[PDB]
């Protein structure tokens, strides 16, 4: 699908992701197309019913054919392996992005069948919805409050797992303003179909400041760990929620619920 | 598990040494943790070999030479996992920290 | 027709499978060794004299089984059942010390239900103890079979396979004392 | 009478589960009444249930496989229906509670009970007859392995009517499957269902690795065996190395669940990641444990119906050995997204991509077999050409997903199920049907019906395409695994196309039954009276129509790589030996099924927390082991009267066949 989320992506990371995919495909085609083609070709030119064919019943070893049947696949895999080394080092989710900004830090908590988001530098949190100005690196810290999930925004870039008692790092960027769907890509129990969130890429920094302004006006607040545990109660298809105040270092406190340090 | 009895008693003596030395080495604290670890590992692998020679009578002839190729094979596989695992998890821990 | 040969080869291959089974628990104890949760560590619960006496009992057991096998190959029945009785008594001493220590642990709130370290410790050492008590059962049933049937073909092949098993138990214990107890007590 | 077990463990409320249970117990009543009408009880007992014949045991292995394929496909069809409906804005009929059970059970069955026994049983059938042996190195072990597989199946099917099955996916990820998050018994069923079954599989792997080395016929150096034995040998090696890992991982998890240990828990020191690392260390060998035997099959067929010698024999054996080795250094690629750095990922992605050259050499040698042959278009070689075409694309997708930067997007998407379905259905199921159509005359004396089999193959291939090739596009547009509700509508069309293909596959499977039926109904006209219904090449074809309980009356002596063909060529292929000799053979035992019954009781008591009966089960099982070691009436001798009788029969049939 050309209009796919992966084949028409909007973040840089996904952009090189797709370029990688297509060069790998067009590299493997060179020995998989001839395979099928020869398969049917021989199936027909050497059907028992044929006569003009040359039927050699004892041709079992040609060093030429062995050479060329070992020589092309080795070359292709050399090239792919070099590409894989380079790209793997060039797209580690835990690696800063080279751009003249200050990345916006977002903290991601995988509550029972919900995505919790904390903006610490802004003192707000939202349930099932985030926003960040396009053309600005976004630094995601990720932890699971319950069972193994996977944070993923397909049309923007890469996914990353989410474990309880551990922190994970991802870096993404959006090349065009719009709304993108993100989901949990690891099964996590009964309401796994409702772990859908919407991520906005505002055109300007203004609109971003306006969305922060909006969140700043909510009647709710996440200040005690009591409210965290109140919200984390099992639930499904949660409506998008905003919170005014936020216990300063609450991400760390969650992670500490399971005692990690070092 | 059949051989001469003299061989079995020699193996007894060698293994008695190759046990007694590490324990004195570690409980009294004779040298540094590096010499300690080196010597205990070395001596362990040497006792394993001594048991597999005198006590297990492991030859390169029996069973068409497949008793050994089996053994060696297992070793490699163990090396592949025990080390591999240790590596993977070790890394996976450092990349899960509150950096 | 020589079926004992293939029986012994197959037991060798099973023992290799067992070596794999054990290496996995070794890797486990490696990955969760310092995974205590504000609890005891290897240096605080391991008393080494105990461990060394257990070792020497097992080593003695391995030697008496070698001598039992030789008594087989010289066609003595009483000799075989004697060396076997002795081996079984030493192995019984081994498991007796092991159960004493494990119970003294759990009765002081240090069972495998307190930290991923104590859990892996119990896994490894109990996996070894289970193999050893299985060998104890095997040894007793084979001994009564020997006493009532003599040094027949089946019994001889069975002695050889039990020999492989006992020697391998001791070989795994060398590693268990080198990597768990010693490397921790350090 | 005790435990967690209650009258409130059966879905009394459920219209769907309860009708299924009623129908299954009615069908059980049905087969029982049928068998006791005929009076085939004693016959079953003394010929099939207690048999130590690799032929009989392989047949029963394949029977279990075929009859659980039905449950597997039932679950697949239901899943497709639920999805095509939830895409359309409809509630559907399968809540998550059930839906998740369904996908867990389906994966488990199709990997452990359909795929595994099919291959293991074809091995059991044809490997001893190929190496020129009378039986396997360990008969009673074969019996016991089969019955451990049966205990596992009985457990995974009891879970359906009493209690539930794991809602965690087929590999039971730790945190979700712990006692905190999944308090119910579904994981426990999963735990003893495989463990017990595993205790069998391992033995079977050990069992064959011995045979293929020790019990060969004199004159067949290892570089003369037929390629199936080579591949089978490679497969056995991997089983021995691989299944201890699964044993210990499931054991640690049952410890976590039953005694409160902290191996993979979240608190108190545990580490979940280690589980994900360990199980895939077993998981990735196992796929190979399946692709390697089927590979052999295709080779054999490629050489039989193309009617020339396999190309690149040495290269094929070295390919399979390299695969065996390299199958232990690629498991990390099943969790590239769990955080490990760039170096671990790069290394393991390389090592996974390096696993491609062997299989590519394999398919090119297969192709150059067909190159200048005479291709007879039998059902089996249709299956083979289709295997080449399908598995090519499947493995290409796989290679592309072995590049970590791409796995970053395509992990767990429908691309993953597309690819791994591709390779399994393409490479595995395709070849197991190829193998049954190839070796059916050697097991019953008649040939399957060609028309219905060709129909089955065409439906299968077209339906697999129209089912799964929309999932490549779907996983490309973001749809992930295991969703069941309020599915995004922009996935509707593709999904509604997928279900269509599933229907097609049903027809193929339906064809299969018809293909079987009209064959047996008409068994008295379509017989293989020589023993060689295809112009074969290997030793199995030198035996009788349905071979004798002892494969050969006089162990053959090999001199070249294809034994039977060169015999057919010198002018000396059916040469009655001069004096026949008593044959020493093993007896039939009812002890194995008894160990297995005690094991079933033990597992079912462990799953419902009935401790006295779990104790009685273990006790009885070990006790029975200790009592079967006492009795020495374990083997008998076949006299020369019977051997002469049977071989006179077969050589009469042969002289009549060369006669007309
Ligand atoms: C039949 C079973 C089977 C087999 C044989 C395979 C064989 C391969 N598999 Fe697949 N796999 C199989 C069933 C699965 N795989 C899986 C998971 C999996 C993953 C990780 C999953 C993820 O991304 O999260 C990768 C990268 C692959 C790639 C491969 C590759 C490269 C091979 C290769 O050995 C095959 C490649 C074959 C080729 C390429 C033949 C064509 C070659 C030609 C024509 C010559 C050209 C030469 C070159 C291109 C070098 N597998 C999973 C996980 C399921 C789950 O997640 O629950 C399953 C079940
Ligand atoms: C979520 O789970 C799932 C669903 O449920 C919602 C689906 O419905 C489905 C539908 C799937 C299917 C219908 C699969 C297709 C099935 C096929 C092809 C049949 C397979 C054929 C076989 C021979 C299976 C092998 C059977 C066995 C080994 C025996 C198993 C024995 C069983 C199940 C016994 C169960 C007995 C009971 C429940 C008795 C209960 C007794 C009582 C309630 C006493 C009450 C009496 C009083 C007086 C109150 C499944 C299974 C899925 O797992
Ligand atoms: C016949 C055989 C019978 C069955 C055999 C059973 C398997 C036996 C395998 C031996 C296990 C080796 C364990 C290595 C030590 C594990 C460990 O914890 O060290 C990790 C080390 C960091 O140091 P650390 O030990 O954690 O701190 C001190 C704690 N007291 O971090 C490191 O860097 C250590 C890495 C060392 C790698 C050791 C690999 C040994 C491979 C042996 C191959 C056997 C085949
Ligand atoms: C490989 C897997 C290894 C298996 C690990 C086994 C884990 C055992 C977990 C034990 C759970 C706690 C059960 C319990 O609370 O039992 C208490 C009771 C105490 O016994 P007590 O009355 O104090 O005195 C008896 C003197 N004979 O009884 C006892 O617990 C004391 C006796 C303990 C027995 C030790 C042997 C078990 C180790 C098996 C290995
Ligand atoms: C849990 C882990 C359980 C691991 C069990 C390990 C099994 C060890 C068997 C190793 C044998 C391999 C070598 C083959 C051999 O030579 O043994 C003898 C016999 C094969 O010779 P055979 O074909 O039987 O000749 C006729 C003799 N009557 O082969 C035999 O060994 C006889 C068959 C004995 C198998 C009995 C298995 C008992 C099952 C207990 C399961 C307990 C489960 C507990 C729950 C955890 C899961
Ligand atoms: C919890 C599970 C606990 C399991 C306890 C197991 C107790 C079993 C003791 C077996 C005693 C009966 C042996 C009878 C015998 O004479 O065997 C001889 C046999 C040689 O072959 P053969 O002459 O043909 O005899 C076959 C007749 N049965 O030789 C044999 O084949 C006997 C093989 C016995 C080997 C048993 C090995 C046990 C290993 C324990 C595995 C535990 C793994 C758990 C860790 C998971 C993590
Ligand atoms: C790999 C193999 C893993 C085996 C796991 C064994 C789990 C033990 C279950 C016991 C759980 C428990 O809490 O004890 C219950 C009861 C009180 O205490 C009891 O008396 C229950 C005794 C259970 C017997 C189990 C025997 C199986 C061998
Ligand atoms: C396994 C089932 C095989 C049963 C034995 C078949 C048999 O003996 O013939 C019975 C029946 C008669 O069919 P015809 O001959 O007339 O044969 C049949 O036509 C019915 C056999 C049904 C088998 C369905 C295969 C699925
Ligand atoms: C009749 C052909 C088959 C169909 C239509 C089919 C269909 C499916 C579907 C729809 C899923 C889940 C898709 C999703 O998660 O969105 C699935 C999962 C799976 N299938 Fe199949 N399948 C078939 C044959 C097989 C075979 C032959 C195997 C042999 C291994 C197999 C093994 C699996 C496994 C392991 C899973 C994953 C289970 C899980 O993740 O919970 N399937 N199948
Ligand atoms: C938990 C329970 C475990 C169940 C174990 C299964 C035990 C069932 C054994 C039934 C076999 C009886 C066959 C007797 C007919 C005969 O040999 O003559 O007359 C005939 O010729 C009928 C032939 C019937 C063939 C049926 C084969 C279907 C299975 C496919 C196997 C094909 C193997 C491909 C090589
Ligand atoms: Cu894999």
């Amino acid at each position: 699908g050309c209009n796919s989320a992966l084949l028409d992506p909007k973040g840089q990371i996904g952009l090189e992701q797709r370029s990688l995919i297509l060069t790998a495909f067009g590299l493997m085609l060179i020995v998989v197309i001839p395979a099928i083609l020869m398969a049917v070709g021989f199936a027909w030119k050497y059907r028992a019913s044929n006569k003009d064919a040359k039927y050699s019943p004892n041709w079992s070893h040609s060093n030429k054919v062995e050479a060329v049947v070992w020589t092309v696949p080795i070359l292709i895999i050399i090239f792919l392996a070099v590409l894989t080394w380079k790209t793997t080092h060039a797209l580690e989710p835990s690696k800063p992005l080279a751009h003249d900004e200050k990345p916006i830090t977002i903290e991601v908590v995988s509550m029972d069948w919900k995505w919790f988001f904390i903006y610490p530098e802004q003192g707000i949190a939202t349930v099932n919805e985030i926003a960040f100005p396009a053309n600005t690196p976004v630094y995601f810290k990720v932890t699971s409050n319950s069972v193994m999930n996977s944070f993923f925004i397909p049309r923007l870039g890469s996914q990353i797992y989410a474990m309880a008692g551990m922190q994970t790092r991802l870096h993404l960027i959006a090349n065009e303003p719009g709304t993108y769907d993100g989901i949990s890509a690891s099964y996590s129990g009964p309401g796994f179909s409702g772990m859908k969130f919407k991520a906005i890429a505002t055109p300007d920094r203004a609109a971003f400041d306006q969305w922060v302004a909006k969140a700043k006006q909510s009647p709710n607040t996440m200040s005690d760990m009591a409210a965290f545990e109140k919200l984390a109660a099992p639930s499904e298809y949660n409506q998008v929620e905003y919170f005014s105040n936020v216990k300063p270092d609450l991400f760390a406190d969650v992670i500490n619920k399971f005692m990690a340090h070092g | 598990s059949h051989g001469s009895v003299k061989t079995y008693m020699t193996g007894f003596i060698l293994s008695i040494i190759l046990t007694v030395i590490p324990f004195w080495m570690v409980m009294t604290g004779a040298a540094s943790p590096a010499v300690i670890l080196g010597t205990i590992l070395a001596m362990a692998v040497v006792q394993v070999l001594v048991h597999l020679v005198c006590f297990l009578h492991m030859n390169t002839k029996s069973d068409e030479g497949w008793n050994m190729t089996a053994f060696v094979f297992t070793v490699l596989i163990i090396a592949i996992l025990v080390v591999g695992s240790i590596w993977i998890m070790w890394n996976l821990n450092y990349n899960m920290m509150m950096h | 027709h020589d079926a004992g040969g293939t029986k012994i080869f197959g037991f060798w291959i099973y023992l290799m499978s067992d070596c794999i089974l054990f290496s996995i628990l070794f890797a486990t104890y490696a990955v969760l060794v310092n995974g205590t949760a504000g609890g005891p560590t290897g240096k605080d619960i391991f008393e080494l004299p105990f461990v060394l006496v257990e070792t020497f009992l097992l080593l003695f057991s391995s030697i008496t089984y070698g001598m039992a096998a030789i008594a087989m190959y010289k066609n003595n029945k009483s000799q075989v059942i004697s060396w076997l009785a002795l081996t079984w008594l030493f192995g019984a001493g081994f498991i007796g010390m092991e159960i004493y220590e494990f119970h003294h642990l759990i009765v002081n709130g240090m069972g495998p239900d307190r930290s991923g370290f104590l859990s892996a410790f119990f896994a490894l050492v109990g996996t070894h103890g289970l193999h050893v008590t299985s060998g104890l059962i095997w040894m007793a049933v084979l001994m009564v079979q020997i006493a009532r049937r003599g040094l027949t073909s089946t019994n001889r092949t069975r002695i050889m396979c039990l020999s492989l098993f006992w020697h391998f138990l001791d070989v795994v214990w060398i590693c268990v004392f080198t990597v768990v107890y010693l490397m921790g007590a350090m | 009478m005790f435990g967690k077990l209650s009258l409130d463990a059966v879905p009394f409320h459920e219209p769907i589960v309860m009708v299924t249970i009623a129908g299954i117990i009615l069908g059980g009543l049905a087969l029982v009444g049928l068998i006791t009408y005929f009076g085939k009880w004693t016959y079953l007992w003394k010929e099939w249930l207690t048999s130590v014949d690799h032929k009989r045991l392989g047949i029963m292995y394949i029977i279990v496989a075929i009859v659980m394929l039905l449950r597997g496909f039932a679950d697949a069809i239901m899943m497709r229906s639920q999805q095509a409906l939830a895409s359309a804005g409809e509630a559907g009929f399968l809540p998550p509670h059930h839906y998740d059970q369904i996908f867990t059970a389906h994966g488990v069955i199709m990997i452990f009970f359909v795929a595994m026994p099919f291959v293991i049983g074809l091995m059991n059938l044809v490997v001893p007859l190929q190496i020129g042996a009378r039986d396997v190195a360990f008969p009673f072990l074969n019996n016991l392995s089969f019955w451990f597989t049966v205990v596992g199946v009985i457990l995974v099917n009891v879970s359906l009517g009493v209690g539930e099955f794991a809602q965690t996916g087929w590999l039971a990820y730790p945190p979700l499957s712990g006692i905190e998050y999944s308090p119910g018994v579904g994981v426990d069923y999963w735990i003893w269902s495989l463990q017990l079954s595993g205790i069998g599989t391992t033995l079977t792997g050990i069992n064959f690795f011995v045979t293929i080395l020790k019990m060969r016929a004199p004159g067949m150096t290892m570089f003369k065996m037929p390629v199936f034995t080579w591949a089978s040998l490679c497969a056995n090696v991997l089983i021995i190395a691989s299944f201890p890992i699964l044993t210990v991982t499931v054991a640690l998890l049952t410890l976590d669940r039953y005694l409160g240990t902290h191996f993979f828990t979240n608190d108190m020191g545990g580490n979940m990641m280690m589980y994900i690392n360990l199980i895939w260390a077993w998981g990735h060998p196992e796929v190979y444990i399946l692709i390697l035997p089927v590979f052999g099959v295709f080779s054999e067929i490629a050489a039989t119906f193309s009617r020339k010698r396999l190309f690149g024999y040495t290269s094929l054996v070295w390919a399979t050995v390299c695969i065996t080795v390299l199958s232990f250094i690629v498991w990390l690629h099943h969790f590239f997204t769990m955080g490990a750095g760039a170096n671990v990922n790069a290394f393991f992605g390389i090592t996974t991509m390096i696993i491609a050259i062997p299989t590519g050499v394999k398919i090119f040698n297969w192709l150059f077999t067909m190159y200048q042959g005479r291709i007879v278009f039998h059902s089996a070689m249709l299956w083979t050409i289709g295997f080449i075409v399908t598995f090519s694309v499947g493995g290409m997708t796989g290679v592309l997903l072995a590049v970590p930067g791409a796995d970053f997007v395509l992990h767990n998407s429908l691309f993953l199920i597309a690819h791994f379905h591709n390779v399994i259905i393409g490479g595995v199921v395709f070849g197991c049907f190829a193998g049954m159509t190839y070796w059916w005359p050697k097991a019953f004396g008649f040939k399957l019906n060609e028309t219905w089999g060709k129909r089955a193959f065409w439906f299968w291939i077209i339906g697999f395409f129209v089912a799964f090739m929309p999932l490549y596009a779907l996983g490309f547009m973001g749809m992930t695994r295991r969703l069941s509700q309020q599915i995004d509508p922009q996935f509707h069309t593709m999904l509604m196309i997928a279900a269509s293909g599933a229907v097609l596959i049903a027809l193929g499977i339906l064809c299969l039954v018809i293909q079987m039926y009209v064959s047996i109904r008409d068994r008295d006209q379509n017989r293989d009276l020589t023993g060689d219904p295809w112009g074969g090449r290997t030793l199995e074809w030198a035996t009788s129509s349905p071979p004798p309980f002892y494969n050969f009356a006089v162990v053959p002596h090999v001199h070249e790589r294809d034994a039977f063909w060169e015999m057919k060529e010198k002018g000396e292929a059916y040469k009655k030996p001069d004096h026949y000799e008593e044959i020493h053979m093993p007896k039939n035992s009812g002890a194995g099924i008894v160990i297995a019954a005690f094991s079933t009781i033990f597992g079912f008591a462990m799953i419902w927390h009935i401790w006295w009966l779990a104790i009685v089960g273990f006790a009885g099982m070990i006790i029975t082991w200790i009592v079967k070691s006492f009795d020495e009436d374990v083997d008998y001798y076949v006299p020369v009267a019977e051997i002469e009788k049977l071989e006179n029969q077969h050589f009469d049939e042969i002289t009549k066949a060369g006669l007309k």
